[PDB]
Parts: C-alpha cells; structure tokens; sequence
RNA sequence: GAAGACUGGAGUGCAGAAGAGGAGAGUGGAAUUCCACGUGUAGCGGUGAAAUGCGUAGAUAUGUGGAGGAACACCAGUGGCGAAGGCGACUCUCUGGUCUGUAACUGACGCUGAGGCGCGAAAGCGUGGGGAGCAAACAGGAUUAGAUACCCUGGUAGUCCACGCCGUAAACGAUGAGUGCUAAGUGUUAGGGGGUUUCCGCCCCUUAGUGCUGCAGCUAACGCAUUAAGCACUCCGCCUGGGGA
C-alpha cells in the first residue's frame, strides 16, 4: 500500500550535514522492504507559526510503496528521537 | 405475503374499494384464481384476467360499482387464519347475512360457496366471509 | 477482513463445481475463515464489544447454514465437516 | 451560488496546495461556513479534512 | 409426511460510495492555574447593595521563559454512524455494520423467540496512579421574622486513566419485531438512469435514510396519517379501581 511522508528539517544546517540527515531517513526506510519512489526536497519555506524558536524550514517529501507497515513505524520512532527534524507527518493513500 | 396470502388478497380488495379504485393486480396462485372465479360467478366483481410472467404469473381483477358508486362488495373477512384453523360440519356451514352474503368453504370437491356446499351435504375449512 | 485473494483461494478450493460462489460448502468455509481471523483480534483486543457482536452474528449465520446442509443432504455435510475440522 | 470543485471537476483537495486553501479561510484562518463558500457538503467534508491536515504542518496559521 | 421442480423471500460472488461505528499507540494549538525574572504602585476582586477574601512580605496589570492536567473554538447543518447506551482535534495499526448497481452462484437455506447468555448514561464500590479547572460534604460573608437554601469568597471525596464489581433513569418516539397494500406537495443526505447543453449547467425518473404540510381512514379529544396511532397475517411482553405497596 502506497504512502507519503513529509518532514521539516531545521533551517540552521549546512548542506553536507543537511544531505546526511536527508539520506539517513531514506536509508532507514530502505532498511525494510519499502520501495522509495521519490525523495525530492520541497524547499525552504516560512512556517505559519513558530513550532520552535525557529521560523523557517526545509520541507521534504517522500513517496513509498510498503506493505509490512514496520518501515514507517521505525521511521516514526527514529525521527521522533532525533533533533534534526522538527515536525513530520505520515499519510496513507 | 410472508404468512398468509389469502388474507392479503382479501385486504387488497378491501383497500381498493375504500378509495374507489377501478382494478388491481397481484401475484397469482392456484387457490387465488379459483377464489376470484367464485367472486366473479357470484356477482361481486366485474372481471378477472391473467397476465403471464417469468416466475409465477399475475392476476388482475376489475371491480364493480353501481350507477352512483354504492360499492357492490361491502365487506370481507378471513375466518381460518394460520394461527387457528376452523372446520365446519355439513350441518354447521354458516349462513352469512341470512343468505345475502356468501361463505367460501374448501370441501373435498374443490372450493364451494356456502349454498352449494349444502347441496352435496359436505363441509370443510371455511376460508372467508364476503358480503 | 480477508484480503480478496485470500478469499478467492478458499472459494476456488471449496467449489462444488467450476463456477459456484454461493453453495453452502463455500459460504461455510469462508465464514469459518473469517471467524477464525476474528478470534485472535477478540483475544488481543478484549474491550471491543461492537466487533464481538459481529462475530456472534457470523457464528449464528454459519450454524444455520450447517443445519440446513445437514438436513438437506447428510453425505455432503459429513464430507465438508471432516474437511474443515469442525465440531 | 455555484460550487467551486463541482464546476472545475476538482475531485481531490490536496493539503499540499496552500494557495487554493487561502480562499476558503477567513482573515483569521477560521474555516468559512458552507453557506458563504457555496460548496457541496460532500466536498466540504474533504475541504475541512484538508484544512486541518494543512494546519498541522504549519502551512496555514491556526490563529492569525 | 414423502419424492421432485422454480426464484420473487434470504445469502454469496463482481463493480462502486459515504460515515463523530469500536479498541491500541503517537502527536497538535488555543485557554485557565502555578512558578521564575524586568516595568510599576496602591489598590484588586465581588454583588440588587455590601462583606468575607487577595495586596507594601508589592498584587491586580504588563513582557519573556518554564510545569502540568482536562476538553477539543471556526467547520457544525430536525447533518452522519451504531441494536440500545452513545460517538466531535490530527495521524498510523487492528476491526464491525450499511447503501447503490449487475444477474454470475445456492435454491425456502425464513420470521418471532419463554428460560439462557452478552452490552448497558451518570452517580456508587475495591486496589494501584493522577489532580489545571469544576465542585457534593464543610468554613466564613451576605439576604431574611427565621435561611441547615438561592447569592459571594474558599474548599475535600469525585469528575481523568488501568483492572475488577454494580446493572439502574423521563434507559422516551412515553409508540416490540417481520411482511404486504392505501391521494398528494415541498426541503435535505448517499447513490443509479435518461434528455438538453461545448462542459459547468437545467429538467424528468428511481433506490435507501431523514424533516415538514395535508386526502381517505382512525381516535374520547389532543392528534396520527406511506418513517400510521389506517387496512391485514405470524410470534413475543404486559394490564384488569385508588391507598396499603
Ligand atoms: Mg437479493
Ligand atoms: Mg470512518
Ligand atoms: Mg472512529
Ligand atoms: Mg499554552
Ligand atoms: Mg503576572
Ligand atoms: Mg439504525
Ligand atoms: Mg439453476
Ligand atoms: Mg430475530
Ligand atoms: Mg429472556
Ligand atoms: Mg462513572
Ligand atoms: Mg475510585
Ligand atoms: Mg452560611
Ligand atoms: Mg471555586
Ligand atoms: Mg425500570
Ligand atoms: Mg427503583
Ligand atoms: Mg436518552
Ligand atoms: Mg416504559
Ligand atoms: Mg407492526
Ligand atoms: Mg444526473
Ligand atoms: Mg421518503
Ligand atoms: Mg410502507
Ligand atoms: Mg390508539
Ligand atoms: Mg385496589
Ligand atoms: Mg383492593
């Protein structure tokens, strides 16, 4: 069943470590039998409200076609525990 | 209907009279056709016709009214319901309205009116009162 | 619910002929599979009553079908009951 | 008045499209009543779902 | 009763649709309360009036930061879902029911159902947690001929969550379930078909819910009236003057 994950990376980050944290979660989804279809970044945007002391963020979108529903759970846990993502949302469609 | 189709036939006729309808159609059966034929031959309706279809068939009846209404048939009732069946001896066949009405009795030679069941001296299950 | 495929293998396995879908041998098998699937959900989710009612309704329907099959034709009933491991 | 998505055949109100949803929220972000927007109930439900889903991702303000 | 046959009741298959239906886990923003720190200073709060109360040990107000609990503005509508109780923030996992369309499949496989077994608002009980607001009991201030009350200032059990009991209500549509038949007019929810139009769109038909107004019919009257309290068949529960009770 297809999926869609959005997440916001903090603004104050440099391109190298930003790409590292972009690709770490792609790898973590691929650690399970979940095929990625997209990994494009949706770009810098200004938050309508300050979720943290922050005001801007890198919006990133990922498409998946998983079945076991464990890859999304592991992504949820290890993105909640990390401080390089401020907000994420998984959607089924 | 679910339980008793003869009562359904009688109540369809009664419901049609109350609003002065002209005809009515209903599902067909081997006993309903014969009841309709008795009603026609006795003089309580105008006509009966049979329309054919896939599963069981349909029967339509054309009702009868006087010159200015005055319902020819003014009352029906069922006597032997599925919850209690009543049988009448040859000397117990009821007389409806001093013979003004008729009673239908399913004897051993088909279904008969009240009058002709007293000619063969036979009896059986009474189905309905019509008057 | 059983995934459409999972239902279709059962249907194809218990067919009494090449095209049936509603014969009692098929309905009883599918209902048995469904209530077995609901058994462990009731076991682990012990406070879901609105699904327990559905389970009970399924059990009653399947029992009525079994009674009809037994009355109509005993040999089919005794073959199918051994196939499904009922009683 | 006439419905928007019904006229334009828009069968999906995605939550990634902020500019479209800007029309249906008032100056404070409160969802406009269906009487003023003029949309059908079936599409109003999808619209409200999308508005809340978009609000969750900081795309639209909760209170402006 | 037996031996066959049929598909209209019932169910399955195939294609679509809507929904605060239920259980578990995670997350969100407003708002009250409290705490810390700057500005400031003489009041704040409260009522028909006033007082109890809080404040120079510096509040109330105002700016920033932190802690915790409970409920989910606008959407929201005689709208939706569920057998009833009831269900309103968002996401994921596990799940039950319903409607429309097709005619592929089985061929009466159906209805009701005493005793039995399950669910059952709130208050209440047992063990272990939590406690921001609210508030039985309680204290003080008011009103009154009196005021174990209404009003004001506070305030514990509880309201919340885990497990197990309790089994009640104006648990109401004061209307048991199933089926069939009997004028019309107009809103709304979820679908299907057709005519027109370039599409939107306008009009008609139809299935399943939900409202209103009304003919026949019924009722003691009020009123009900295709969602009957009308005309009928099947099964169940209940009633036979009031008090004692
Ligand atoms: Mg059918
Ligand atoms: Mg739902
Ligand atoms: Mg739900
Ligand atoms: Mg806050
Ligand atoms: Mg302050
Ligand atoms: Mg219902
Ligand atoms: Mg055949
Ligand atoms: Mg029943
Ligand atoms: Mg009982
Ligand atoms: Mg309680
Ligand atoms: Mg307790
Ligand atoms: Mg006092
Ligand atoms: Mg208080
Ligand atoms: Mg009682
Ligand atoms: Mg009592
Ligand atoms: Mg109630
Ligand atoms: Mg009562
Ligand atoms: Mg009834
Ligand atoms: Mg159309
Ligand atoms: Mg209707
Ligand atoms: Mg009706
Ligand atoms: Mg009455
Ligand atoms: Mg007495
Ligand atoms: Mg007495």
């Amino acid at each position: 069943r297809k999926y869609e994950i959005m997440y916001i990376i903090r603004p104050n980050i440099e391109e190298d470590e930003k790409k590292a944290v972009v690709e770490r979660f792609d790898g973590i989804l691929t650690e399970n039998g979940a095929e990625i279809i997209e990994s494009k970044e949706w770009g810098k945007r200004r938050l309508a409200y300050e979720i943290n002391d922050y005001r801007d963020g890198f919006y990133h979108i990922v498409k998946l076609n998983a079945d076991k529903a464990d890859s999304i759970n592991e992504f949820d846990r290890l993105a909640k525990i990390s401080d390089d993502i401020v907000r994420h949302m998984v959607i089924k469609e | 209907v679910m339980t008793d189709p003869i009562a359904d036939f009688l109540t369809r006729i009664r419901n049609a009279n109350m609003v002065k309808h002209d005809k009515l159609e209903l599902p067909a059966s081997k006993i309903k056709k014969e009841i309709a034929e008795i009603l026609k031959r006795e003089g309580f309706i105008r006509d009966v016709e049979y329309i054919e279809d896939d599963n069981a068939g349909t029967i339509r009846v054309f009702l009868k009214y006087g010159a200015t209404g005055e319902r020819v048939i003014t009352g029906l009732k069922r006597i032997s319901k599925p919850g209690l069946r009543v049988y009448a001896k040859s000397t117990e066949v009821p007389k409806v309205l001093n013979g003004l009405g008729i009673a239908i009795v399913s004897t051993s030679q088909g279904v008969l009116t009240d009058k002709e069941a007293r000619a063969k001296q036979v009896g059986g299950e009474v189905l309905a009162y019509v008057w | 619910a059983l995934t459409q495929e999972r239902k279709n293998e059962i249907i194809a396995e218990y067919r009494v002929h090449d095209t049936d879908t509603g014969s009692p041998e098929v309905q009883i098998a599918v209902l048995t599979a469904e209530i077995n699937s609901l058994n462990e959900h009731v076991r682990v989710h012990k406070k879901d009553h609105h699904s327990y009612r559905g389970l009970m309704k399924m059990v009653g329907h399947r029992r009525n079908l079994l009674t009809y099959l037994r009355k109509k034709d005993v040999q089919r009933y005794r073959e199918l009951i051994k196939r499904l491991g009922l009683r | 008045k006439v419905c928007y998505f019904t006229s334009n055949g828009i069968t999906h109100i995605d939550y990634k499209d902020v500019e479209l949803l800007k029309k249906f929220v008032s100056e404070r972000g409160k969802i406009l009543p269906r009487r003023v927007t003029g949309t059908s109930a079936k599409y109003q439900r999808k619209l409200t779902v999308a508005i809340k889903r978009s609000r969750q991702m900081a795309l639209l303000p909760f209170v402006a």
